């Protein structure tokens, strides 16, 4: 419990609490324009993934599912040893180099549902 | 070398008013800081200080012979003049002038001319003195 | 037999990076540090202990020291520069020697200067005296100069503040965390087993010292020793101390404070007459307490330097005072002691009080620049201040003796380390909450 | 005014004897700037008065070195080292801390 | 149009068709200030944005979830609710108020997990 | 239950939170610095029936705020303008006599000094004309100067601090500024024609700014301020208590008529590179002194009026006194203010000069100009008027008062009534009578019967 | 992505509505450190009021949402193949910026009865 | 049957609006604060428009007024930590120079004696030094002053620092793009057939230059003629090469630059003296190359006053030294080289280089800023430095009576005209994502 208290559990038991982790990112001297400049670069990290996430299918949503196919060349596991065995940390650094090619791919992916659901919706 | 020099009526009769010229030599009043005295002297007696000018018309007299002097300046002929009305036999004797300065030093950052105190620090230089004979 | 990609949102990852951390202090007339205007500190700070999580913390290469150092510079500029500089003192001061009530030992450490000095008025100047150190005069060709004449003219610290170190706590932004090791027995570097995030640090006192950690934090269990490379000579290897000794340093002369009209609306805080005898200022360093933490520190470096042997602690090598000479802070005025006496001891394997003689000073450089320097005013009164020494920074000497007589000597006279020995246990991570994993579920067309 | 006392009113001393003459003041002399204004002045038989002391211990220029005065707030002293057949006179001191300045009774020299 | 805050002293069924007017109105000395207060308002705006974002009505002004109205928290019939005021509503469930807040954030956060696990079943 | 929460944003809700209200102007005088935003052409004032707020005053942030950032104002006015760091010498002055008349014998000095010039090694003798209020001896000893002799002066500011002057192409004048709120907040103005300094406003209206704000600089008279609506006003923390500032707002205006007749004369000399000093010239003409003119009529009808306010507070019965100030320093026992880039020191003892009992001709004050000036009760930080050219006019508007009650009395008699002024605050207490900023909380919970629909 | 920032520019609108990705990704990438802070400052405030008035409409979270409103046929004109096989946006501005205001007023009155609707449906079940 | 509006996030809509840019440099301290600048890509990637044309208009984009404030701003930035030159306005008692003074320098250098303080301000020192008769004004052997002494006093410019033009790369924030021009024949306003998209634009040299263009871009294919209304003389006309010539600008006086202590820590760099010959400084510029160049001005600029005309080039109008002689800078050392060699010539319908006499001032006073100013120190050995014509500022006279003899001079108003010439394919744009268009799509509701 507690801020990234879930950092040390398994990847099933910390995608329970994301809501702890979620609240936390907004919370004449020197001290008054650096803590405007870092504030400024809290909140534009923040929109920054924020829109980030919401160029793709999950707007405002934690746990959001995806019907993008997954690659078997980018882990080679199963389900059950990366969900009950592994942590959050040890699966960012086996796909560390590649986020890139599933946020591109993302993007693309939501672009043509939004046209198959524009298209679908206007034939009637 | 600063040299002055008095001069007036050596007889002067009662009730009469009494001028004393002096000349100053080797200086003017001109200047930032000097001041020309005056201190007159009775026969066997001490000295009795009467008046001064500042370089800034600045006069000063005494206090029981406030009324009775009279002192005045020219930058023209570089001379002091000093008036006493009302001349009593009690007042015969020896009449000197003195000159005095504040001691103005020039700084060397700023070439502002200062001074340490506002005063007279000391009298430097001495008339002759004219004797003042005052009878009928 | 699936499976679909899918966003997790606010997942506990994070990355290393670099940030601008807040202030924060309590809410307790003026401070040469972190003034009114800091945002105030939380009663209750929270601390969540992370289990199963081996953290690579590195000091000497974070940016927390670095950061800390750049806003104590900007800090201590920001509250020299509205006060008085002392530019027109440069003038030929005509001292002598004092002889009122002198000792053996004090004799010519002070000078009685006069010297002309410009009143509130342009056109008027004063002839005033004013009692200098040695230290901070030289002659000319009985005329004398301040020595940073010939240098940048320093700045009269003014009175209102103070250089008391008010501890600070340095909070991490949004988006951001600080990652503190639990460890007891974690070195300089490696992987702490036991890391707990938590929100802001604790009280770090910004106390600038040369060769003694003063009023620093106390280790956990045991004295630690921290460096880059324990196998080279330089590197400046410091220490830990876990357990505190007291120092006494004090100024037994009763010094008096005048205050000397510079210019209009400026005045010069001058030294006058002082009331009573004259002494030289010392530090008092129990002999007992100090030979048992010295004991404690052999017996620390001997399992990094071999067992069998025999290590000498002597004093600096040469340089100028703030390099050789102890120096730090004691309610306002600045003190430089000779530190000969304390590191001056051979330990041989299977084995009441230290005086430090001390020199104040009042124009002095703190920092490693030269364009800027401060005069410190003479505070009147007894000056008196205990304080607790906890740790060491030590050099060592390079030699071919088949690792026998490590000779130990202080020195250090950079500042970040010295703030580093509290910002050990303390790093800023960048939390990443986007995350990518896979499960057996798909998006529904609607 | 600021009433002037000096004492003795002779001095009756031999040559090569030390002499010295004493002043008083009825107020403190002593400036706000910190000076202390006041000077001697020897007048000879049958010449004008000539300064000697300024401002309590600053001698005069051109004045013998045995010449020198001390003192501060309402006494003054004028020692003199070493009488000399020439130094015989009368002997006065003034005030110049404020108008009209006064002098003193006045200290004759003769020698013995 | 009653304009920007003006069905504050209306009822709450009055007041909750004219709120988008307050929704839309939420977003040298003077530079710094004015810099200042631009960045106080955009955090303020984008915290609640979020603590609504968190819930299920990410982009939903208008928004009835699945909670339970504890009758604790304000113990008055529905009828009369509609037609007091919001000013007068609030100052007595403001004790309450963070306790909604945490109830709201654990229905949504469990409701993801349920819609997680029923898109699993396919 | 059958009930459920639903959640709203967008709900009129309101707070009270302090925040930095930004200016807006109409649109050099670096004073307002120009950069501020203008305002809108239109300003909508929404009128919030159906609520009432609570407005209370004396511990309202905009006040506080608006003190703080006109002193800021005004030092960066002051801060790109000369020093007169080297105007400390020893100022050789004398009485002015030139057609003097017997009220300004010797409140005027001809001053002679050595000033700089462009060169550090030249110097240059300078005359200038300083007050009697501005000049100080400096060798107060070696008295009975010649009656007409040239004393040794200096200026006040020279042993406290060497402060600026004010720059000629920059100006005075109490252009209004309006203090609006950012986004999340309101300014609340309650338009009640009667409202009282502390309670319950029943009319309020929400405003994205407020009106014309002159930020006028007095201490005893409020002068070019806003009037009431129908009655006068009287404000206080605690009516009570003799310690508190009484403020006084009236209904109707009383015209004052303040002026210059010297002929000033501005003449510019060039103190330092670059760097100009104005001193004042020669006067032409006579000299008389400078006074403000109040209509005998009009200053009794408003003192009647506020006499029978003041019996509703009190008893109605009790003897009304009006006396003038205790005592003190210039700042704060005459009535300081800035007319025309000169500041007047008026003395307001004949306006307070009168007794009432429960049953054209005109008054001149006398007034002084000082030419140093610290504006804000400082130590340390002062200002140089430079004088300006021709005769100086002004016409005001008087628009309120703020009286000191002098407590010690007993039985319900002799109520005397003195006028005051401590901090500048309370100048600015009775413009912001009406404004009360708040913080909007959009978020709000309510029953609803809904659920959230399973899909 | 391969087009690019602003590639589509001169494209058709029918051909660059598929690519709007690329610039929403796009919106957001001393005295000059006081102006870049406000340029940055101005980029958010910027993005943020684009983004609510996209949200108080029902399309917070999609780049190609439709409206329940009827597209007044005085406002175009002509046909709807030409408008998207020929056209360009940065043309198709220019004739829809004179009434785009009143165009965005309709969006909010109908995302507003459309939501109480909702509302007053969710009702019984 | 009929359509539905349907918005769109993200369309590719411009409007033109005034942003300020940010900086961006190679990162390669600087008087234009590279340091204090954020820096560049590595690879700043075009993106090419096709099918699109767009309006452009010079002299009254913001980016030209922007940049000359960023300019101004970073040049007292700059000069702001530099020592003060507020003592030396005293009297200067100077004299004409010795060791064979040449005809052309005959009264052009003074031998300038005068008082100034050491590092004691008690005591004062005779040091003398060398000022152009530029520099100095007769007091009414005779004495002179500075010629900035009635007006402001100026820094003296930090050694540490240099003048060389570092190329500063201006782009777009968040939310805004800055379109770019491709077509060869660009007009000076218009619409641009081949307009590109650049995050950040290319290197712009802050060069100052008030007569002819130096360091700048050449022409792809010839030379252009940009004017905002070439019918008004009041106007000036831009010219741009498309090759550019060289000139080869000399400072022969091989001088030595001496430190004088006038304060503490501060120093004065003055001229000692010439060690070497005395000789004007010149530029060399070739005769064939500046004849060819001017021959095709000719053929590219008859166009807009026809082929029957004649034209003449004269020199400058009259006025201020700084504005009517080319002015630059070349290593520490500003020039004001007479150009009345270069344009003298007439064009009719159909030993080697040209020597330009200039002057050299160290008080200059740089932009229309009178107050604020600065005084260049003196560089010691010769001055060698060549550098391309790449452009003229012309200004044609009144009149313009019988439709023939239309007189060029050289122009020179505004700083402005340098960097619109570099600035003329870039213009600044902000866009709008929000896209509204019909279509048959309807949202489904519950
Ligand atoms: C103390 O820090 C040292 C480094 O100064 C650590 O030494 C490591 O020792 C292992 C032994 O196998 C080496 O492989 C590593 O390379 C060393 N690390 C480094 C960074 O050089 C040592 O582990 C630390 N001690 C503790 C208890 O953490
Ligand atoms: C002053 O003390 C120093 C240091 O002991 C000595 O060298 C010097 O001779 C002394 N000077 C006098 C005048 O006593
Ligand atoms: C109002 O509330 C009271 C208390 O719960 C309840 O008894 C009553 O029936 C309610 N009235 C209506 C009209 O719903
Ligand atoms: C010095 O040169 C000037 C012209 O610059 C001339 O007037 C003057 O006579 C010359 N003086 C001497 C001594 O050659």
């Amino acid at each position: 419990l507690g801020f990234l208290g879930a950092a040390g559990s398994t990847m099933g038991a910390a995608s329970m609490t994301l809501t702890v982790q979620a609240r936390n990112l907004l919370s004449l001297t020197v001290w008054g324009i650096k803590q405007l400049q870092a504030r400024v670069l809290a909140v534009e990290r923040y929109l920054r993934d924020q829109q980030l996430l919401g160029i793709w299918g999950c707007s405002g949503k934690l746990i959001c599912c995806t019907n993008v196919p997954w690659n078997s060349s980018w882990s080679n596991r199963n389900l059950s040893e990366i969900w009950d065995n592994m942590t959050w940390l040890q699966w960012d650094k086996e796909i560390s180099n590649y986020t890139q090619i599933i946020y591109g791919l993302l993007e693309e992916s939501q672009n043509q549902q939004e046209k198959n659901e524009q298209d679908l919706l206007a034939l009637d | 070398l600063v040299t002055l020099k008095e001069s007036g009526p050596a007889l002067v009769t009662p009730t009469q008013t009494l001028t004393l010229t002096c000349t100053l030599s080797g200086f003017s009043l001109t200047t930032t800081g000097m001041r020309v005295n005056w201190i007159r002297q009775a026969p066997g007696k001490a000295l009795e200080w009467l008046a001064r000018i500042d370089y800034n018309e600045a006069r000063f007299y005494s206090s029981s012979l406030k009324t009775r002097l009279s002192i005045s300046t020219d930058a023209s002929k570089n001379q002091v003049v000093l008036r006493m009305t009302n001349m009593a036999p009690v007042d015969t004797g020896t009449y000197y002038c003195a000159r005095s300065q504040q001691h103005y030093y020039e700084d060397a950052y700023t070439f502002d001319w200062y001074y340490f105190h506002s005063r007279d620090n000391g009298l430097d230089s001495w008339g002759q003195g004219v004797v003042v004979t005052v009878s009928s | 037999e699936n499976l679909w990609v899918t966003v997790y949102y606010g997942v506990p990852v994070w990355k290393d990076a670099e940030t601008t951390l807040f202030c924060a202090s309590d809410a307790k007339k003026h401070n040469v540090w972190a003034t009114h205007a800091c945002v105030p500190t939380d009663p209750n700070p929270q601390e969540i202990h992370l289990e199963n999580v081996t953290e690579e913390f590195n000091m000497w290469k974070n940016n927390m020291v670095e950061q800390m150092h750049t806003d104590i510079i900007s800090l201590w500029d920001q509250s020299l520069k509205p006060c008085v500089k002392l530019t027109p003192l440069c003038v030929t001061l005509q001292c002598t020697n004092v002889t009122n009530n002198i000792t053996d030992d004090m004799r010519g450490e002070l000078k009685n200067c006069s010297f002309n000095m410009t009143t509130e008025l342009r056109d008027k100047k004063q002839k005033v005296y004013s009692l200098f150190y040695r230290l901070d005069v030289v002659q000319i060709n009985k005329e004398y100069r301040l020595i940073n004449c010939n240098t940048s003219a320093c700045t009269q610290a003014c009175p209102k503040v103070s250089f008391e170190p008010i501890p600070i706590h340095y909070c991490a932004p949004a988006g951001f965390a600080i990652l503190k090791c639990k460890d007891k027995k974690f070195n300089g570097t490696g992987p702490c087993p036991s890391v707990s995030t938590v929100q802001c640090t604790h009280g770090i006192k910004p106390v600038v010292s040369t060769q003694l950690l003063l009023n620093g934090s106390l280790a956990e269990e045991e004295v630690m020793i921290r460096s880059e490379n324990i196998t080279n000579n330089a590197k400046n290897i410091l220490v830990q101390f876990n357990t505190p000794v007291q120092i006494n340093c004090t100024r037994p002369n009763n010094n008096t404070r005048k205050s000397i009209r510079i210019g209009p609306g400026q005045a010069f805080y001058a030294t006058g007459d002082i009331i009573g005898d004259i002494r030289q200022a010392h530090c008092n360093v129990s002999k007992a307490t100090w030979n048992e933490t010295l004991g404690k520190v052999v017996k620390q470096l001997r399992k990094h330097f071999g067992n069998n042997t025999i290590i000498r602690f002597a004093n600096s090598s040469g340089g100028d005072l703030e390099v050789t000479t102890h120096s730090f802070n004691c309610g306002g005025e600045f003190f430089y002691c000779n530190t000969s006496g304390l590191f001056n001891s051979t330990w041989i394997s299977n084995t009441d009080s230290i005086t430090l003689p001390c020199r104040i000073k009042q124009i002095i450089n703190m920092w490693q620049r030269i364009g800027q320097c401060m005069y410190a005013p003479p505070i009147q009164g007894v000056i008196r201040c205990v304080s607790n020494i906890t740790g060491l920074i030590l050099t060592r000497d390079g030699g071919s003796t088949n690792s026998t007589t490590e000779t130990f000597r202080p020195g250090g006279g950079d500042m970040r380390d010295n703030w580093r020995s509290e910002l050990y246990k303390y790093k800023v991570v960048k939390i990443e909450p986007l995350g990518v994993a896979p499960t057996r579920c798909k998006r529904r067309v609607v | 005014d600021i009433v002037m006392t000096q004492t003795p009113l002779s001095l009756p001393v031999t040559p090569g004897e030390p002499a010295s003459i004493s002043c008083r003041s009825s107020q403190s002399l002593l400036d706000s700037d910190g000076y202390t204004h006041l000077s001697w002045y020897l007048q000879k038989p049958g010449q004008s008065p000539q300064l000697l002391i300024s401002l309590v211990s600053n001698r005069a220029s051109g004045v013998p070195d045995r010449f020198s005065g001390s003192g501060s707030g309402t006494d003054f002293t004028l020692k003199l080292n070493r009488v000399e057949a020439e130094d015989v006179g009368l002997y006065y001191c003034m005030q110049g801390l404020q108008t009209p300045y006064t002098f003193g009774q006045g200290t004759k020299v003769e020698i013995k």
